[PDB]
């Protein structure tokens, strides 16, 4: 029936699937070793959007990784639930990129992405109902920027009408880690902007805040800040695997999300997340998982809502409930902060109930958020990007593969007109026409 | 005859009624625990599985 | 006497399961198909003891499809009656109208036409819908078309469920309402609107439920339809059938709404003291606080009524309380109607189910009203339709689906002269 | 002064397309 | 000959309660006492096999719901089965059912059977009709067949016991409508029409019999009652006959005044009983009391043409005469001027099973054109905004006939009142 | 005969419970609500053996109304009844009568309707609030004022608690006084005054009970109550119902202002050693000593009395005993009314409470009379109103609520033309 799959590209991707993989499979309640040993019937009926039935209970993933050195499949590999994976699904060349858009874009990409075409179209021709592309990877790597975005096109180009989703990390400035994030990231939004139906930006500044402050863990090291995002993933894709009172596929989520093509851009947060010593202390209710959903704290992205418009928004419900809790408690955050609403749009907010909530917990809480206040994001490495570009620092790695500054400047005037476009829809006067 | 055919019939209805209170409020109360959220200690032991 | 029903959507189906759970137990009805006359208007004595419903649950989201094949009721809905797609129209009235439609809507179409044959005396068809969605919007409305044009003067009941006002669940709702109620207009030959914020209110305040869920609302939207088909299939003092609301209801093909509200909405707790007479539970039905719809009728002016009673009710009593809300001023009529009743008692009393909250009673009135006020529900409606089409937010989907920009155009015009016509009448 | 305020009856604005007459036969 | 749903239910009680008064059971067999029951059976029931009697009836509507429960209910295993004319799909209190969208069908039927029905008999007294007049069907099958029947058998008298448009609450939205034509029809083609209305009847069970739940038994048992002391001369002897024709000629005097206002006496509460008295006076003073007519028509409003009172049990004539000349001295000024003995008396000695006396009042008023005018208003309201005429219209006729029939009802208001 | 009771305000509401424990007990009517035809005018008869009290119990803070709603009168009110706001007034007249009282001034109006509606003889209404406070006194004359408004000609007596001469428990009481009383005016009908030091002094001079409460206090304006409503509830050898207080009492459309006493008030061995005949009974009710507004009527005219009796009472005794009233010079009435008095005679002695005070009597004795203390009540309060008001104080609050000095002004001339009229009437 409906069929996500699921695309990783570079260290972090791989990482991301590896961990998403994990709780997806505790999740539906098969074996590290790949056959399934679960207890109740709910876990057979929708397992065909991430898994194929091979022989005798074996449930392989519907997923296709991707990298330039073999470290990482061997990590992938050699890891717990690394049985479960198909070698043919590992799309692979073992040269590297080296932190290189270029080189992941069109020196070493346009050999290895013939490959990962073969593999992800016998992949998207092995269901019947495809219902859209699944892709994560960074935006500062070489592998997995480029090369992922040069995927993306391509699936698009191939592809029109199907769904595509992009869990993307972008840098930040306060944990900068190589040096040339600024060229990868600023490109990549160019191709982002034009490809994929709809980004959700992360970063690990508000991930290693959510740890600290929240979860108030005293290491929190990549496993930590990879079980939020693959939880978030997971809430994003509960409703189709699990019967509700009220269903929202992804498609829906566009549609109710998305108000013009070039605004999807979406800053995604999770709840309930606490710290062990002090969930004792904390009432269990509807309303203490909606005001922790809002909070500002809890958002996945460096940045605050508070500095901008809330366009649209949506919140994805795991657990039984009653749609009445649900319902006033977005009536009354919607009706509250009334100046952080958009006004031509009236009924900004979009809901629905599942009946299985994640492990661990009884109910549970996704929100998606598409804010004007995210091309602060857009500007933040924009300044980064042009101080840089100003006098062609690192360009010889660039230029000396092909590429001309003509390509940095069509992407530094396409990332300008989105954020004055987003800005202008922020200030946008609310009852005219012309 | 009519008269106490009526009294046996609200007397047999007032019964029912007394039974439909006694039910609700058993359904409240089970409704209390079913829409109380609750962690698991298998949530936390979620968090700091890696070194990496 | 048979009429078969038809439930379009995720909202349809769910009514349609409370409805045949409450058909089921009030003909006394096995789950697995069989007893242990009155039945043949709803179920069809297929063979030797078993009956199957003439109803067809079609929806393009089959999860809830496949749990209902999965649940209680297996044997009872044979297989073929539930349509079920492959993928959802997404909230997209456009694309449940031309993409996905067009393709399942000849299957539906083609079943309902042996269902409509099977029957001997068939009164009508009834939907069960909701206008914010995606399929119940989208392909309900070309059923909607293909029935009338294959049939033409069978009633077509509608039970649509509107957005409320205020309480929302998603951000397109104006655009399908608009686009949905543009051809209900000159397709449905009569609609009742139902809004889900009006009925949330009536449970906090009349079943005291402190947290409601959408089976509650099921429930009582099934008491609503068996209330009004209870006349049908149960003998009477004064009886009446479909036929009735089109003929005492609609004074002008264009303006069919009909308001609705139930009484007595009544808990245990608060039925164990209140003297259940035929007064006070028509008294109940007329005062805003117990309709179905979130409007104030006493903005407007009514132009008729239908009242259904049920139970240990007498002419005599309906009588007394119809003459005495026509004598008090607090509601009024339009000056060209000075007859606006359609009455009708029934003697069964409703049934009451086993984990319902409804308070069982000795009688029940539900009406059927219609007024000036559901002007003010379409212009409050069109205020926010209007907003989004100021800047031609969301359009682009419809668009590239395969719609164009004329549509939401003559929608707009047709819903602004539906305004105009609402405006004019109650002069 | 939120409780004192006094209400206010206006219909919340449409487009310039306010043209259109009702469907309905006038009378 | 019975119509629709109010028909139906009022032609069940009035078979149960004359089936009871010639001794027939349930079942259909005599068991009945007198010899005086049997030698007038003929009028209303057929002898069919080893001494089974069937009414001369005809049950026809377009529901089978109204048939049901008829049959359902006891003496309903009386009514033979080919004489259920049976339509298949409604009526909806819709006028396009019952003269052209819905009923042409079960005309043709029901012809067949009363024309059947009619030629058994040697000499068809003539023809009675109870229907409904707020109704589709019946209204429709019921005075269609009216308008068939006077073209096939013009000198047979034609009786109607109508339930005119329910007068302070309407049952019908388009009562006014439905009310308004079949007035024009039954002006033309019935003999004479009693008017009836559910006001009357509930006003009667309120004050004179004390109920505290009058359903329609009690009310169309009411109605049987005055149905049997019209016809009740044609079946037992008395000191001074009078069949239909005998009413019809000394109650109408102008051939499109014959709409009756009518009452039955006695009527007492079971706690009243003990403490009235059973004579003539007891009759006279109950039967010409406003509170006990079955129409809304204050008699009080306007003058009486003629009256008649039919009497039953063994009496003195002496004492009726003497008090119907009394009753019209004393109210000289309700009485019309250039005719006298406005009222007529006919005394039978078989009054009805358990009681001694009775008596049933017809009169010919100019008080009833106030109900005429009333619902004339409300049709010209709807009318003039044309609302609901897109049901009728559209159903297969022109407006015209609704303009001729609002004049001839105009035209029969205005003759009633010039002998005002 | 029925008659519907409004209770207002906490005072208002503890009253009720008093009154509504006495009227279960008199009529054997058990506090879970079934009995183990005098009754009708207090209780309604609801399906078998169930009786619901005809009254209805308002307050803005919740604390009092859930612990009425917590205890053994849980079964017998039902939760429709029993309104109850989220803040109190706070002692302010203006917050109750503008920012609070309008929000639950229609809730309670519309459920007085229904209880209108199922009554069908209603006498008329009568209310139970304290001015001193700030719900009782604003929004339970916005109640006053919509009720004339709605009703007009039914009767709406007034049995409220002024604030003592001296005895007081707030500071802004003469504020909340002088506004309940301006709108009191032309919209009372029969005022009857009952103080709370008057009350006290009672209770430590009859009773010898040396620390009171308010319960006792409640206690005796329920045996006032009952013993005025008998005459409706009971048979007697003359019988005088509610419709008598404003034509036998009231000689002038704005003099509505009425004492009350109450005889014999006495413990189980005085009523053992002493007995208890009409006369001392009769007398007993006229001294000072025994009035329940702190006012000395030797500084007054009688102007019209009004007499209720209970028990083994002839008329002759009664008759004897008014006339050694009437020679009396103790006390003189005024020249304009000849025939000041209206006796009226039942035949059910008044009851008991377990756990009361008092005691068994074969006849007791309610007196209701009007005089020309009223002008020296009125013009004490109003001299201290004025004291208080000349520096401003504490007018901010009223100014901020949503008044202003005009409605002040308009009520200081109004309780001024009320101390002409009662110096001009006894003259
Ligand atoms: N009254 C009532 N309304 C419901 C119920 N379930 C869903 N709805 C309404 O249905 C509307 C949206 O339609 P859906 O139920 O999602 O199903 P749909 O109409 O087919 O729309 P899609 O999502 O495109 O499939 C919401 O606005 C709800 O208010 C229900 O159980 N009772
Ligand atoms: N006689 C009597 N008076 C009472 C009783 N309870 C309260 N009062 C009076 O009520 C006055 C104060 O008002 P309350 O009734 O307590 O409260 P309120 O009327 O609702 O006004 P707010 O407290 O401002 O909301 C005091 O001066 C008391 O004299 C009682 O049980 N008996
Ligand atoms: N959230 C997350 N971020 C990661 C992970 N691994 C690497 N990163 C981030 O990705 C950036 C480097 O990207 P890189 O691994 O070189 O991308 P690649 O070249 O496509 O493989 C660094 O700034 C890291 O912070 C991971 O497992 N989780
Ligand atoms: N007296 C009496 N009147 C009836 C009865 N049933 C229906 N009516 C009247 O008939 C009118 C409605 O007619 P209706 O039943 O709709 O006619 P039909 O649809 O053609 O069968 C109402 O005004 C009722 O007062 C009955 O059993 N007795
Ligand atoms: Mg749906
Ligand atoms: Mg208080």
């Amino acid at each position: 029936m409906r069929e996500i799959v699921h695309i990783q590209g570079g260290q972090c991707g791989n990482q991301i699937g590896a961990k998403f993989w994990e709780v997806v499979s505790d999740e539906h309640g098969i074996d590290p070793t790949g056959t399934y040993h679960g207890d109740s019937d709910l876990q057979l009926e929708r397992i065909n959007v991430y898994f194929n039935e091979a022989t005798g209970g074996r449930y392989v993933p519907r997923a296709i990784l991707m990298d330039l050195e073999p470290g990482t499949m061997d990590s992938v590999r050699s890891g717990p639930y690394g049985q479960i994976f198909r070698p043919d699904n590992f799309v692979f060349g073992q040269t590297g990129a080296g932190n290189n858009w270029a080189k992941g874009h069109y020196t070493e990409g346009a050999e290895l992405i013939d490959s990962v075409l073969d593999v992800v179209r016998k992949e998207a021709e092995s269901c019947d109902c495809l219902q859209g592309f699944q892709v994560c990877h960074s935006l500062g790597g070489g592998t997995g920027s480029g090369m992922g975005t040069l995927l993306i096109s391509k699936i698009r180009e191939e592809y029109p009408d199907r769904m595509m989703l992009t869990f993307s990390v972008v840098p930040s400035p306060k944990v900068s880690d190589t040096v040339v994030e600024p060229y990868n990231a600023t490109l990549s939004v160019h191709q982002l902007v034009e490809n994929a139906d709809e980004c959700m930006v992360l970063d690990n500044e508000a991930l290693y805040d959510i740890c600290f402050r929240t979860l108030k863990l005293t290491t929190p090291t990549f496993g930590d800040l990879n079980h939020l995002i693959s939880a978030v993933m997971s809430g994003i894709t509960c409703c189709l695997r699990f019967p509700g009172q009220l269903n929202a596929d992804l498609r829906k989520l566009a549609v109710n999300l998305i108000p013009f093509p070039r605004l999807h851009f979406f800053m995604v947060g999770f709840t309930p997340l606490t710290s062990r010593g002090s969930q004792q202390y904390r009432a269990l209710t509807v309303p203490e998982l909606t005001q922790q959903m809002w909070d500002a704290k809890n958002m996945m992205c460096a940045a605050d809502p508070r500095h901008g418009r809330y366009l649209t928004a949506s919140a994805l419900f795991r657990g039984r409930m009653s749609t009445k809790e649900v319902d006033e408690q977005m009536l009354n955050v919607q009706n509250k902060n009334s100046s952080y609403f958009v006004e031509w749009i009236p009924n900004n907010v979009k809901s629905s109930v599942c009946d299985i909530p994640p492990k661990g917990l009884k109910m549970s809480a996704t929100f998606i958020g598409n804010s004007t206040a995210i091309q602060e994001m857009f500007k933040r490495v924009s300044e980064q990007f042009t101080a840089m570009f100003r006098r062609k620092a690192f360009l010889h790695w660039y230029t000396g593969e092909g590429m001309d500054e003509m390509e940095f400047t069509e992407a530094e005037s396409n990332m300008n007109d989105l954020v004055s476009e987003y800005q202008q829809y922020q200030d946008a006067s609310a009852e005219e026409e012309g | 005859r009519v008269d106490d055919f009526k009294k046996a019939q609200m007397a047999r209805a007032s019964e029912i009624l007394k039974k439909q209170q006694e039910e609700k409020a058993e359904r409240d109360k089970h409704l209390a625990s079913l829409y109380r959220n609750k962690m698991a200690p298998e949530f936390f032991t979620q968090f700091g599985t890696s070194h990496r | 006497r048979e009429v078969i029903s038809i439930h379009i959507g995720q909202a349809g189906i769910q009514v349609g399961n409370a409805c045949w759970e409450l058909y089921c137990l009030e003909h006394g009805i096995q789950p697995d198909g069989q007893m242990p006359d009155a039945f043949n208007t709803f179920f069809s004595e297929t063979g030797a003891g078993k009956h199957v419903p003439r109803c067809i649950f079609l929806d393009l989201e089959p999860t809830v499809v496949d749990e209902v094949r999965t649940g209680t009721y297996r044997q009872l809905f044979h297989p073929e009656q539930l349509i079920s797609g492959k993928e959802d129209a997404a909230n997209n009235f456009a694309r449940g109208h031309y993409t996905i439609g067009k393709e399942i809507v000849d299957l539906a179409l083609d079943r309902i036409r042996k269902l409509a044959d099977n029957c001997t005396g068939l009164q009508g068809f009834l939907v069960f819908n909701a206008v914010g969605g995606g399929t119940g919007s989208g392909l309900g409305s070309l059923l909607l078309e293909r029935l009338s044009v294959d049939y033409g003067k069978k009633s077509k009941l509608g039970f649509t469920v509107y957005p409320s006002p205020q309480v929302s669940t998603a951000v397109v709702e104006p655009y399908n309402s608009v686009l949905s109620t543009h051809s209900l207009l000159e397709h449905t030959d009569v609609a009742v609107m139902l809004d889900n914020e009006a009925i949330y209110d009536i449970c906090r305040r009349s079943l005291d439920i402190e947290r409601p869920t959408y089976t509650n609302l099921n429930r009582l939207i099934a008491q609503v339809i068996s209330s009004l088909t209870a006349s049908l299939r149960f003998d009477g003092a004064l009886n009446v059938d479909i036929t009735e609301f089109q003929t005492n209801l609609v004074p002008y093909p264009r303006i069919h709404f009909m308001l609705s509200s139930y009484a007595p909405i009544i808990s245990a707790e608060k039925a164990y003291h209140e003297q259940l007479s035929v007064a006070e539970i028509t008294n109940a039905a007329f005062e805003p606080a117990s309709m179905m719809v979130k409007c104030d009728p006493r903005h407007g002016k009514y132009m008729a009524c239908c009242l259904m009673y049920r139970g240990d009710v007498v002419p005599k009593d309906v009588n007394a309380s119809v003459a005495t809300i026509k004598t008090k001023r607090t509601i009024q009529f339009v000056d060209w109607c000075p007859t606006g009743f359609k009455c009708g008692i029934n003697y069964q009393p409703p049934t009451v189910v086993p984990g319902g909250d409804l308070a069982k009673v000795q009688r029940a009135v539900c009406m059927i009203s219609n007024s000036t006020a559901i002007g003010e529900i379409f212009s409050r409606l069109d205020h926010k339709f209007d907003l989004m089409y100021a800047k031609r937010a969301f359009v682009h989907w419809y668009v590239g689906e395969g719609m164009e920009e004329g549509e939401f155009s003559e929608a707009r015009e047709d819903l602004a002269a539906l305004e105009k016509d609402f405006e004019e009448v109650g002069a | 002064s939120r409780y004192l305020q006094p209400p206010n009856n206006e219909e919340p604005w449409k487009m310039s397309k306010f043209k259109t007459g009702p469907k309905v036969t006038q009378y």
